[PDB]
């Protein structure tokens, strides 16, 4: 075989490597390595229940929100708080809000110049290219007058000599498969996206004080004042100018990245019968809407053996069954207890003894759901939907397939989503649904502030003796995400997050399994093995973040 | 279509929210910074180039833009353990910092963890993390703090160095004074609360959901030197932590921010 | 495609500029607004129509919609010489103001010239201009004054009526309390700078071009009720006058712009 | 033979009736009437002169900052205040932004509806109208799909029997020319206006403190406290987010505006045989850039009998020659005495005795300029600028005329510039030219405070005793302003302006010669004398303030 090492991967958050054994062009076995440890969880403990949130959202500045929000819900589940509904509302807007920066970046700016060759753009015709989208869009930035700006642009770049970020891209590739009209199309999206993600944050702003790194949130509730009267506070102006944030993101979500997303499949249908990471996927419920935790606007549930027909609906936090399955493995990682720990008892020893292909190899646990590997993140998320069948998740894949019906001739069916194309389907399907998430919970908090309610935080107590022990959920960008904090006389004394990265790029386990990223590798075509483009692909689509997968 | 100065970024125990604040700008927006301003010629998160090629686009750059580059850094750099605590390309990142530090014409910490540790460097900071200046004690890093700063914190410190050719005044924490020449508390417009004894006393009651000042909540302000009451954040006007409703934590001032709770309440002077 | 509210808007004593106010705001922009917030039923500004056409309009909407539409009225009324000072279509514009009084679901006086008189009623009164609520003694007439006050203290009070059904909380002189609930100086970023006696002395000076206090030089927020240094103007972030560098001249307030000097000092509670 | 009345003019700035009488389908006689007085001229007697300014910008609120600035000049002229050179670019870059807005928002909001007809757009095919653009203009957003969204809105809202501001035009009427295509262009346009004179006046606003009515200037200078290194004031990063807001004006200005005013100029050619007003212009230079009030960007000069190659320059703002010629008189305004005064020695005693056809019918006051009746304004500025041979002004309209030339085959000559058609052109080809203004005042600012100079005030002295007089120019968006100051015993004894809208509106004068818009509608066809848009058209081609013509 050749041995290869990819150090580091670019485009996505944190530090990643990944090394592939190939066997006459095809990957035969790979290795996912998280290269960086700062101990969040050990930064965290020994503190007041309250002040982990502000800590423990620095895990990671990508999928900001996310762990604030599991930390104040794992604090509020120790304690048995009942979070105001108002809360709840603001909480989802965030975090909904967020999910569409955070999505929309990954498919443009992280992912699009795996598939995208910039120097082939140079040679489009404008004209073309607008033409190809008729019928197809309606966004109203797709004329030959924009495309022609665009490629202008790329033209000036290229010809400074000074390519920067594009510099030594992977242009001419054998596996760039688009005409020059759609790479211009790519391009000329990629730079409309970056104002939609920016919208989306100013949503964020508006509730959290600033992102990234909201500052809104506490144990027991939100710090934002409701009052439609008051001066300097959550007032009908404030929560008027949030609308009409909120109002500005469904077009280009719609009829450029929805489309966009039926595009690329349509030239790149190898992609859909590669980069099966998993036959077992997981996601939580997510956006309560009730007085009491729950009701939760998107289900959860557990897919085992690709099955949807006999998945597990996940209807709630406390589930017992969700909490019991999760351990953590450090059999290959680099860390000192080696056998599956349940989080509530999870340790984070450190242990470096440098790279060994066969012991330890990765700053990332292994996390098991009832000793199996599992995959996280949109496409189990899409697939358990699919499974609840959630009407507003089949017609929004719908949407797509008869796309990309029109560009093939062809269908798409459920077996082709268990792949690299279906995870990104995935992603684009649920940054669709939240627009609808996003209308929801602002007429919902408009109308709960218009019957007298005002209130957001719920103070709590924390018993200064007695040791008791909470989880928080959270169905983050990339998937299921737990905190989980023990509280001994007051004060944490243990402190696990397994965040979604953890599951999908964790190493091999404690039986040696082999986990989403390292499993969706086997069999990858790798046509230059100095330019793994093709490896790339595949681990770009389950949008590593690992700063989260390591902490 | 001129040349344009020449940015190497290299993130160390980074969480990636100081890159992101460039997504939130708008003087310039991030398409703008790397079209327009100048030329990112090193940055992990949105390189095409991967692996072999993109350390051969960071060596290229180092020896093309000698003496001309300016070196960004976000993150803590860890030194417990030799530096494995963050290894790129099989070598610890210091070692990737203080090469390109030699040929930079500027340095810059960007954010409170390579400014002086901050969250990654707290409690008992398990991996020696460490500030970008601990690590360059030859060097004169211009520190821009904040967990992320207001990404304009940096943008118009870079501008100062590209337009009139030097960096912009410097606090004796080596902080642009135009971003961190005052504490919050000194230009706070909920100042005439904390005057008159107008206090909140816990998020929703009624001085809360009147605006008045968020001292008896743990703000930090009276002991955090930044522009989060003027600047604020996001550009649309009104906001920063203490104008939705939330005290100042600190998160810019070394031994505030990531050390005293939430709640504990700051000194005044 | 639901029916929208009502409106009519009637100019008196106006300089346009509470009109211009709208194409700043952004929530709603006045495209939005004329769209999909309201029906601007009347507003000689932006209408197709003129003359006898235009006339025809405010007839046909002051009877289609008696008793549901918003009537807005920017400028003072001028009753001095039986109203000749203001003539529409023949007619002094007090008897226009009454009429669409008659059938208004509510009535909004926007900017200081129809709230309290303001400059068109200031000095010597050439011309005997009054407030729209002294016209209309008989009826609730809400104040949104400034010269022109931002523009979205018109459109949420608007919106409140729509939305909820009713208008926002008023104080005593009938302005809504989110915007005008506090005086300028109660919640004044620079009050820092006045609470120590660090004040600018004359433009340019050292103090000024370190954003000190703007008292010396005759702000008026002391005895100003607003919001401008929370919400400020224009949604962009930081700009309002004090924070441009300017005092408060007291626009929003009765005896105060208009009448004192620029330079004159306020009275402070 | 019969009379008509237009009153109230709407889509202006303030209270203006027209009369008419038509003969033989022609009008034959006009009258002009501001039918609304403030005096505000009085108001600000008796006091400081520091304070005029902040009382006479109210003078106006859509042209706002113009006599805030007039105000501060005069006071300057009466004391002999050499303005700080930052303070000029500062004032500068305000005219120049407001400016910007105020024309956009003249020519579509104002004007538009007297030439496009929104019911003919709702037959317009979409595709076909994007098709007409394509080598006249490369905005980015004149798509089918973009004019698709827009004709859907105007559907709806014809549709709801709600038309508001649309209701009761003119739709169908016979000197509405243009096909369904162009109409609905225009409509898309209209509403793409609105973002654009949003961003200039974002540039207004970080200086000025805020717009409407700007807050930062000063007898002596402007209250901006430069300080690159400052919090709170005047620095880099606050000049980088003004910057960021003059980049965002040229494209719509010169692929929209100055397009739009070919288009319409194409399909009406006739309104180039119509509408003169004079056959006298003045205009004032402005954008001073020196240390001492003068070297203008902008050349101003006057022009007798329409002849350009014998025009007088003024250069300067303290030209005797300008200052002496101009007087005002109310022979046939509602005013006591009515022989021709000179402004620093004016009254305005009001003497409302009713409308009179061959008395007194107006508050606006008549001015001469040496006895002749002048047009001042975008068509007097553009003359001068051509007479000067400012290659800048011969370019822009060369462009303009271009387009004009593609579609219709024709070209334009000066001759027809004295014309409805040609004012309008006159206040595009402004536009056009005030966005260079910009870039090059931005420009000087930043050198300038590089070089160390961050002055921007003098603190005045006033003395005591002594009677000083002074005057301050400034050229409006609607033409050439001049307030004019006497102080005595340290406060203001006369204060009197003379509005660019007073000149053009003003009522017959001493020797009862017809004003411009009086004389701009001798000739005019009217089809239907119930509906007289033909006369509306060229009274808009003005842009009538009257709250400015008055005072
Ligand atoms: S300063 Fe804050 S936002 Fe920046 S890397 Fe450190 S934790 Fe992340
Ligand atoms: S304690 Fe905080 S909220 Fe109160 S005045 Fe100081 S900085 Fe502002
Ligand atoms: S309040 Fe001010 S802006 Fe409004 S009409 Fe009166 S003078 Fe004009
Ligand atoms: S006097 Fe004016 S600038 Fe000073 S604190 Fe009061 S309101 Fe603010
Ligand atoms: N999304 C996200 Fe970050 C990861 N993995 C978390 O949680
Ligand atoms: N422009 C403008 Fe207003 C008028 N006429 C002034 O000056
Ligand atoms: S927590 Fe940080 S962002 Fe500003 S408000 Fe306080 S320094
Ligand atoms: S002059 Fe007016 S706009 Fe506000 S700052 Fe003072 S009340
Ligand atoms: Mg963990
Ligand atoms: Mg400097
Ligand atoms: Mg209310
Ligand atoms: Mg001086
Ligand atoms: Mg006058
Ligand atoms: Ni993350
Ligand atoms: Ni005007």
């Amino acid at each position: 075989s050749q041995r290869i090492t990819i150090d580091p991967v670019t485009r996505i958050e944190g530090h990643l490597r990944i090394d592939c054994e190939i066997e006459n062009g095809v990957v035969s076995k790979a290795w996912a390595s998280g290269t960086m440890w700062r101990g969040m969880e050990e930064i965290v403990k020994n503190r007041d229940p309250r002040d982990a949130w502000m800590i423990v959202q620095r895990i990671c500045g990508v999928c900001t929100t996310t762990h604030a929000l599991s930390s104040v819900r794992a604090a509020e589940s120790a304690l048995n708080i009942d979070v105001p509904v108002n809360a709840q509302y603001i909480r989802n807007i965030i975090l909904a809000a967020h999910t569409t920066h955070d999505h929309i970046v990954h498919f443009y700016q992280l992912s699009a110049l795996d598939w995208v060759d910039i120097t082939s753009a140079l040679q489009a015709d404008p004209t073309k290219a607008s033409e190809m989208l008729k019928g197809v869009s309606t966004w109203h930035l797709n004329s030959p007058e924009e495309f022609t700006k665009v490629q202008n642009k790329i033209k000036d770049l290229v010809a400074s000599g000074q390519l920067g970020i594009f510099a030594n891209g992977y242009w001419g590739h054998p596996a760039m498969k688009l005409p020059p009209e759609v790479n211009l199309i790519a391009v000329a999206h990629y730079l409309q996206a970056l104002e939609c993600q920016r919208d989306a944050n100013r949503v964020v702003a508006l509730l959290g004080g600033k992102t990234p790194h909201i500052q809104n949130l506490a144990v027991g509730g939100v710090a934002n004042p409701i009052n439609l009267d008051g001066l300097g506070v959550l007032n009908l102006e404030r929560l008027m100018y949030i609308k009409s944030f909120i109002d500005k993101l469904s077009d280009f979500v719609e009829q450029v990245y929805k489309v966009d997303t039926a595009v690329i499949a349509a030239f790149y249908p190898e992609w859909l019968t590669r980069g099966k990471g998993a036959v077992n996927y997981l996601s939580v419920p997510e956006f309560p809407t009730d007085s009491k935790n729950g009701s939760f606007l998107f289900p959860g549930g557990y897919i085992e053996n690709a099955d949807l027909s006999s998945y597990r609906p996940i209807t709630s936090h406390s589930d017992e069954y969700l909490i019991k399955g999760i351990q953590e493995s450090a059999k290959h990682s680099w860390y000192k207890d080696e056998a599956p720990q349940a989080p509530w008892e999870g340790t984070t020893i450190p242990a470096y003894d440098g790279w060994s292909d066969d012991g330890k190899y990765s700053w990332v646990k292994s996390p098991t759901f009832y000793g199996k590997t599992v995959e996280v993140g949109p496409l189990a998320n899409m697939l358990v939907k699919l499974a609840a069948g959630r009407e507003s998740t089949q017609n929004k894949l719908n949407e797509i397939v008869a796309i990309y019906q029109k560009l093939t001739g062809n269908t798409l069916e459920v077996a082709q989503l268990h792949s690299t194309l279906g995870r990104i389907i995935g992603r684009t399907v649920h940054c669709c649904e939240l627009q609808d998430i996003l209308q929801n919970q602002y007429s919902a908090l408009i109308t709960n502030i218009g019957k007298g309610d005002h209130t957001t935080f719920v103070k709590p107590n924390i018993p200064a003796t007695g040791e008791f022990k909470g989880v928080g959920f959270l169905e983050a960008p990339r998937g299921m995400l737990s905190h989980w904090m023990v509280i001994k006389d007051g004060i944490i004394s243990n402190y696990q997050a397994v965040v979604p990265s953890t599951w999908n790029s964790g190493p091999r386990n404690f039986n040696d399994d082999v986990g989403p990223y390292e499993q969706s590798l086997v069999g990858t075509p790798v046509a230059d093995p100095n330019k793994p483009l093709e490896v790339v692909r595949t681990i770009h689509s389950f949008d590593p973040c690992m700063a989260c997968a390591v902490h | 279509n001129p040349q344009r100065p020449p940015v190497i970024w290299i993130g160390a125990q980074e969480c990636t929210g100081c890159t992101e604040s460039l997504l939130r700008a708008t003087h310039p927006t991030v398409e703008n910074l790397v079209l327009e301003t100048i030329s990112l010629e090193y940055h992990e998160v949105l390189s095409a180039a991967f692996g072999h090629q993109v350390e051969e686009n960071k060596h290229n750059a180092l020896e093309k833009y000698k003496g001309q580059y300016v070196l960004v850094v976000d993150g803590s750099i860890p030194l417990k353990d030799n530096g494995i605590y963050c290894m790129v390309a099989g070598e610890p990142i210091v070692d990737h910092i203080r090469k390109a530090a030699e040929g930079a014409a500027a340095i810059i910490a960007i954010g409170s963890c390579s400014a002086w540790g901050g969250v990654a460097a707290a409690g008992v900071n398990p991996t020696g993390a460490v500030s970008l200046q601990e690590v360059l004690p030859g060097k004169t890093v211009i520190n821009i703090p904040g967990c992320p700063p207001n990404p304009h914190n940096f943008l118009a410190t870079v501008a100062h160095i590209i337009t009139y050719g030097k960096p912009p005044k410097l606090d004796d924490k080596n902080r642009p004074t135009f971003a961190y020449g005052r504490l919050i508390h000194e230009h706070c417009e909920r100042r005439p609360h904390f005057d008159a004894g107008r206090f909140a006393k816990e998020f929703g009651d009624e001085g809360h959901r009147e605006g008045w000042c968020l001292y008896h909540l743990g703000c930090k302000g009276p002991e955090t030197y930044g522009n989060c009451s003027t600047l604020q954040f996001c550009d649309v006007g009104g906001v920063w932590p203490v104008a939705i409703g939330h005290p100042c934590y600190g998160c810019n001032e070394e031994g505030i921010g990531f050390h005293k709770g939430i709640h504990q309440l700051a000194n005044v002077e």
